[PDB]
C-alpha cells in the first residue's frame, strides 16, 4: 500500500479488501508470463533466452519442460541438466524480457549467422519417414483420418480436408505441403538421406534423393537433417526466417515436430540388436578385409 | 523386500503366487542339483502365471530379503 | 544401503523397497547386493517425450512400488527442550507453528510442513 | 441384424498341483489343496462390425478408467507402538495392501492386521490374518489368503486397524487398475509370416495402420480376482459396467452439446469464414478413449468433413476436440448429436450383447 | 533412471496403464526409451542385454553376461528364435491412446535399470 509505504501479506488483510489504485499486487506467475531461462555456462548469447510460461498445474511435476528443438540455444540434454529461471516482475524488466531477449531474436546465430533451431532426432528421423517416397508396406499413402491426425497437435489451423474422400490416400509430401503452404518458400538441395558412400548399394528412389520445395509444396526428396536439422544453413527453417521472420520459423519447427511425431506415432521406430548384427557371409567378407590389412602390416614387419 | 505383490508392469496378481513360487522353487533347485540357471518356466505355469515377460521377470528375479537379511 | 537402516539414523540416505536380481547378472553381483530392477524397456519413439536422454516411464510402475523407498533426514540440536510459553511473545519466529509439539518434540508419526516447528 | 460382440472364451488361470512342488508346497504353507477362492480369469471377446476406436475404449476402460476397489489404510490406522516392527514401515505395507486384489460387493467392510511374533524367528504375515471386523460377515472372501504382506521381526509387532475398502479408477493410481492386456489382433486383416527375415521387422500386418480400417478384431483381457463359482458373472458385470461408464461419459459430452444455444465453457463455436463452422469441445480430465471415439464416428458421421481431430496433452489435463465443417452452427451439431447418438448405441448394442453371450 | 551400460536419462512423462504402447501379447514397457539414445555412445550392451533377459525371463532363468565371457549376437538371436519370438526381440505394438499398431514392430524386453540417487525434489 503506497499511502502507508507498507506491504501486507494476504493472510492478514482484516478488511484491506480495498486493493486500491497506485498500490502494487504482487501475483503468481500465470500462462503467457515470460520468463528467463538460463542453462550454465553461459557462453553464447542465446544462454539466456525469454520464453512464455506455460503453468504446469500437475502438482506432481516440478521439473522445468521445454521443447527438445529449444535444447540447441542452452547446449542442454536431458541427462541430468539444470538451467535457472527467473520471472521478470518489474515492469521495464518484462518490456525488455518480451521486446529484447526473448528466443525468436536468437534463432539465427549471432556466432555463425546461421539458424540454430531445427529438428533433432526423431523429428529429423520422423522427417524422412514421413516424407520418403516409398515403406516396406508400399507407397507411404495415409487416408484422410490419419491425414487429419498428423495436424491435431500442431497447435495451428488445420488445413482443410473436405475435398478428400475418406478412402483417398494422401502421400507424406502432401500432407507436409499443406503446412508449409502457410510459408511458402523455395527449397532445392540433396537430402543427407543421399550420400555417395551408400550410393554403390542400396537401392536410392529417384524421387527421394533431390529435395525440392516451390512455394510451400516438396514436391520430391526426402526432408532430413540437410533440410530440417537444427544448425543447417540454408534449410527450410532459416528459409522461413528470411521472408516471415524467426517467430514463424520457430512456430514452423513446432508444427512440422509434430507432423513427423505424430507421423512415427503410426509409423513406428525402433532399433534392435539385430540391426547391429552382419550376416555369416558378410562377416567373412569382414573378416578377409581386416586379415588384408594384417597381411599389409606383416609385409611391412618383413621389410 | 519380498516379490511384489502384483507385476511391476502389467498389475497380474504375482504375489498370489508369491510364496508357493518361493518354497517350490527351493525344493525344485534341491532336487536339480549355477542354481540361477535352472529353468524355472515350467514351475511358473504350473501356478497360473501366464507366458508373460515381465511377470516371469519379476517373479524370478526379485529378491528376498529374510534370504539375505 | 545399509541392511542396519531403521537403528541407524542417517542423512540423504534412500532406502529403495524393491530390488531384483539383473536377469542378466554379471560376476560383481555374487559380492555387491543387486539395485535397480528389471524394467520391461521399449526402444521406440513415442511422441517426443524421450528425446535427448529423456525416458517415459509407466505411471502404474511408479504406484506399484518401483523404484520406490524412503528418503531419510536427521535433525540434530544441542543445548532447555520445551514449548516456548506466550511469555517470550517477541522473540518468537515470525509464522512459525510452534504446535503439534509435545515434550519439546513433534511426536512421532506427525507430519511436518515448512511452516512447522520441531525440536 | 449383426452381433457385434461374437463368441467369447472365458478362462480361469488356475493352479496346477499335478506339480508335485507347487502341491507340496501350497501344503505346507496354506494347507491348500485345490483351487484359491479367486482366480484370474482371461477373458478373449471377438467383436465384428465395429470399429477400433470402440474396442479399443472398450479395452482401456477395462484397464483404468473403470471405477474399481481396493483396501486402504485409514489415517492412523497403522498404529505405531514400541513392538512395531521397524521394517514393515507404513509406506511399503500400504504398497502392499493397496495391489492386493479384490472382488467386494460391499464397500462398509473394515479389516484388521494384528500380528505379533513371540517366536524366535522371522514370522512372515498372509493375507489370511487380514481379519475383518465391520459390515456383514464374508460369506465368500474378497482376497485370497495367500498374499504376503510383509515379515515379522523375533519380538516384533504389526497392528493396522483401519483397512477399509476405497474406491476409484486406475488411471488416478494404478491400485485401481482392473484389466491387464492379454491379446489385441484384428482379424480382417492378413498377416505376413514374421519368422521370416525379409518381414521381421515389420508388424506382420499386410495392410499399413495409416490405411487400414479394420471392424473385425480380438480382444484378451485378463481379470486378476474373480471368485471362482462366479466368474461368469463376474465378467458380465465387468464388460456391462465398462459399457455404461463409456455411455455416461458420452451423454456428459452430449449434454454440452444439447446446451449449445446458451454459451458453456466447455463448448465454443465460430463461423469462420467460407460457410466452415468450428466447433471447439473441452472437457477437463478426458481421456484418450472418448475423444478418438468422438473423432471416429463424428468422422463416420460426416466423411466429407473439413477437420476433426482431438489432443489429450498429457499437461493440461484435458481432451480439446475440434471439429470444422462446412455446414451451419446449428446443422453441425446435429451432426454431431447424431454421432453421438450412434456412440450411445454402439455401446448399448455391445451390453445387449454382453447379456446374450456370456449369461 | 540409468542402465548398467551408463546410459543416464531424466524422466519426463508418466503414462496411464492404458495410454502405454503394448504388443500383441499386451506386454506393455515400464520405460520408453529413445532409440536415438545408443547409436552415438554405441551401448550395444543394452541391446544383447535385452536380447538375452526376453529369453532368459521365458526359460525362467537367470545368466551370467559378465564382460570378456564369449559372446555371440548370432546365437543370442537364433535363442530368442527358438523361444517363439523372432529372431529380433521385435514384436507387433500397439499405440496405447490410438489402439493403432506400429508399422514396425518394436524391439521391447528386459533391461535392469536403476535410479540414480540425484532426487528432484532435493535439486530444486
Ligand atoms: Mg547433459
Ligand atoms: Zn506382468
Amino acid at each position: 500500500k503506497q499511502i502507508t509505504q507498507s506491504v501486507h501479506d494476504i493472510e492478514g488483510l482484516k478488511q484491506d479488501f480495498r486493493l486500491e489504485v497506485g498500490d502494487i499486487l504482487y501475483r503468481d506467475v500465470v500462462t503467457g508470463d515470460v520468463a528467463f531461462f538460463n542453462r550454465q555456462p553461459s557462453l553464447e548469447r542465446s544462454s539466456i533466452g525469454v520464453h512464455r510460461i506455460v503453468v504446469l498445474e500437475n502438482p506432481k511435476i516440478s521439473t522445468f519442460q521445454m521443447n527438445v528443438s529449444a535444447c540447441a540455444w542452452y547446449n542442454a540434454d536431458f541427462d541430468g541438466d539444470q538451467m535457472n529461471l527467473w520471472v521478470p516482475w518489474s515492469v521495464m524488466s518484462r518490456v525488455e524480457a518480451e521486446l529484447l531477449c526473448s528466443v525468436r531474436n536468437w534463432f539465427i546465430s549471432t556466432k555463425s549467422s546461421g539458424p540454430v533451431n531445427g529438428q533433432v532426432q526423431d523429428s529429423t528421423v520422423g522427417s524422412f519417414l514421413l516424407t520418403r517416397t516409398n515403406t516396406p508396406m508400399g507407397k507411404n499413402v495415409m487416408n484422410k483420418l490419419h491425414a487429419m491426425g498428423l495436424f491435431q497437435t500442431t497447435q495451428t489451423d488445420p488445413p482443410c480436408f473436405a475435398n478428400y474422400s475418406p478412402t483417398d490416400l494422401l502421400d507424406g509430401k502432401s500432407v507436409v505441403s499443406m503446412l508449409l503452404r502457410q510459408t511458402p518458400i523455395n527449397y532445392q538441395r540433396a537430402p543427407t538421406w543421399y550420400s555417395e558412400v551408400y550410393a554403390p548399394y542400396m537401392h536410392y528412389n529417384k524421387q527421394d534423393i533431390s529435395t525440392q520445395i516451390r512455394n510451400g509444396e516438396l514436391i520430391e526428396g526426402v526432408l532430413d537433417k540437410k533440410a530440417v536439422g537444427a544448425g543447417s544453413s540454408g534449410g527450410i527453417y532459416h528459409l522461413i526466417s528470411r521472408r516471415y521472420g524467426p517467430q514463424q520459423a520457430l512456430k514452423m519447427i513446432f508444427a512440422t515436430q509434430q507432423l513427423a511425431l505424430n507421423y512415427v506415432r503410426n509409423a513406428g521406430f525402433t532399433v534392435s540388436t539385430a540391426d547391429m548384427l552382419l550376416t555369416p557371409e558378410a562377416h567373412q567378407e569382414v573378416q578377409e578385409i581386416i586379415n588384408e590389412l594384417l597381411l599389409e602390416s606383416e609385409e611391412i614387419n618383413n621389410r | 523386500m519380498l516379490i511384489p505383490v502384483v507385476c511391476f508392469t502389467c498389475g497380474f496378481p504375482i504375489g498370489t503366487y508369491a510364496a508357493i513360487f518361493d518354497k517350490a522353487r527351493t525344493e525344485y533347485i534341491k532336487t536339480k542339483m549355477a542354481s540361477l540357471q535352472i529353468e524355472l518356466k515350467d514351475l511358473i505355469t504350473a501356478l497360473g502365471i501366464p507366458m508373460r515377460v515381465c511377470c516371469r521377470t519379476h517373479l524370478i528375479t526379485t529378491l528376498d530379503y529374510r534370504k539375505y537379511y | 544401503y545399509c541392511f542396519s537402516w531403521p537403528y541407524r539414523v542417517d542423512m540423504n540416505r534412500f532406502f529403495q523397497f524393491y530390488n531384483e536380481m539383473p536377469l542378466v547378472k554379471t560376476i560383481a553381483h555374487n559380492y555387491v547386493i543387486p539395485n535397480g530392477l528389471n524394467t520391461i524397456v521399449a526402444y521406440m519413439i513415442y511422441g517426443g517425450y524421450n528425446q535427448e536422454d529423456s525416458v517415459i516411464v509407466s505411471q502404474s510402475f511408479i504406484d506399484r512400488g518401483g523404484f520406490a523407498g524412503t528418503f531419510y533426514r536427521e535433525e540434530k540440536v544441542e543445548l532447555s527442550f520445551g514449548k516456548p510459553d506466550p511469555l517470550i511473545t517477541k522473540n518468537l519466529k515470525p509464522g512459525a507453528n510452534y504446535e503439534k509439539l509435545v515434550d519439546g518434540f513433534v511426536p512421532v508419526g506427525t507430519v511436518v510442513k515448512k511452516g512447522d516447528i520441531i525440536i | 441384424m449383426e452381433k457385434i460382440f461374437q463368441n467369447v472364451e472365458i478362462k480361469p488361470f488356475l493352479i496346477d498341483f499335478s506339480n508335485l512342488f507347487i502341491k507340496n508346497a501350497a501344503k505346507k504353507l496354506f494347507q491348500l489343496e485345490e483351487q484359491l477362492p479367486l482366480v484370474p480369469v482371461n477373458v478373449v471377446m471377438d467383436f465384428k462390425g465395429i470399429s477400433r476406436a470402440a474396442v479399443h475404449g472398450l479395452s482401456r476402460v477395462l484397464q483404468d478408467e473403470i471405477p474399481n476397489y481396493m483396501l486402504d489404510i485409514k489415517p492412523g490406522g497403522y498404529k505405531i507402538e514400541d513392538s512395531t516392527d521397524l521394517f514393515m514401515t507404513e509406506q511399503f505395507i500400504r504398497n502392499r495392501i493397496n495391489f492386493i486384489p479384490i472382488y467386494a460387493k460391499n464397500e462398509t467392510l473394515v479389516f484388521a492386521l494384528r500380528s505379533l511374533n513371540n517366536s524366535c524367528e522371522v514370522k512372515t504375515i498372509y493375507s489370511r490374518d487380514l481379519i475383518q471386523v465391520a459390515g456383514p460377515k464374508l460369506k465368500y472372501p474378497i482376497f485370497n489368503p495367500t498374499f504376503e504382506i510383509g515379515f515379522l521381526q523375533p519380538g516384533k509387532s504389526l497392528i493396522i486397524e483401519d483397512i477399509y475398502i476405497k474406491k476409484g479408477i486406475g488411471r488416478k493410481h494404478a491400485a485401481f487398475n482392473l484389466a491387464v492386456k492379454t491379446h489385441f489382433s484384428h482379424l480382417d486383416i492378413e498377416q505376413y509370416p514374421t519368422d521370416k527375415k525379409e518381414y521381421m521387422a515389420l508388424s506382420g500386418y499386410k495392410q499399413s495402420s495409416m490405411t487400414s480400417d479394420p471392424r473385425h478384431h480380438r480382444l484378451g483381457l485378463c481379470f486378476p480376482a474373480v471368485p471362482l463359482p462366479h466368474i461368469n458373472q463376474a465378467v458380465r458385470t465387468y464388460l456391462k459396467n465398462a459399457c455404461r461408464i463409456i455411455i455416461g461419459r458420452i451423454q456428459s459430452i452430449q449434454k454440452i452439446y444439447e446446451n449449445f444455444e446458451e454459451p458453456q465453457p466447455e463448448l465454443v463455436l465460430f463461423s469462420m469464414d467460407e460457410e466452415k463452422t468450428k466447433a471447439i469441445i473441452t472437457i477437463k480430465d478426458e481421456t484418450h478413449t472418448i475423444g478418438n471415439l468422438l473423432k471416429t464416428y463424428i468422422y463416420e458421421m460426416i466423411p466429407d468433413i473439413s477437420f476433426v481431430g482431438y489432443q489429450c496433452v498429457p499437461h493440461k489435463q484435458e481432451m480439446v476436440l475440434t471439429i470444422i465443417h462446412k455446414a451451419s452452427q446449428e446443422d453441425l451439431i446435429t451432426l454431431l448429436e447424431k454421432s453421438i447418438q450412434n456412440i450411445i448405441q454402439t455401446f448399448q448394442i455391445l451390453e445387449k450383447n454382453v447379456d446374450e453371450l456370456i449369461a | 533412471m540409468s542402465s548398467r551400460s551408463g546410459n543416464k536419462g531424466i524422466a519426463a512423462l508418466a503414462l496411464p496403464t492404458s495410454d502405454m504402447p503394448f504388443t500383441e501379447d499386451g506386454l506393455q514397457p515400464d520405460l520408453i526409451v529413445n532409440p536415438h539414445s545408443h547409436p552415438s555412445r554405441m551401448t550395444n550392451g543394452q541391446m544383447i542385454e535385452t536380447t538375452v533377459g526376453l529369453a532368459n525371463a521365458l526359460q525362467g532363468v537367470v545368466t551370467d553376461g559378465t564382460a570378456f565371457l564369449p559372446i555371440n549376437v548370432q546365437l543370442l538371436s537364433e535363442r530368442l528364435a527358438q523361444e517363439g519370438l523372432r529372431f529380433n526381440g521385435c514384436q507387433k505394438m500397439f499405440n496405447g491412446q490410438t489402439g493403432e499398431y506400429f508399422d514396425a514392430a518394436i524391439f521391447i524386453g528386459p533391461t535392469y535399470h536403476q535410479r540414480l540417487q540425484k532426487f528432484v525434489l532435493d535439486d530444486r
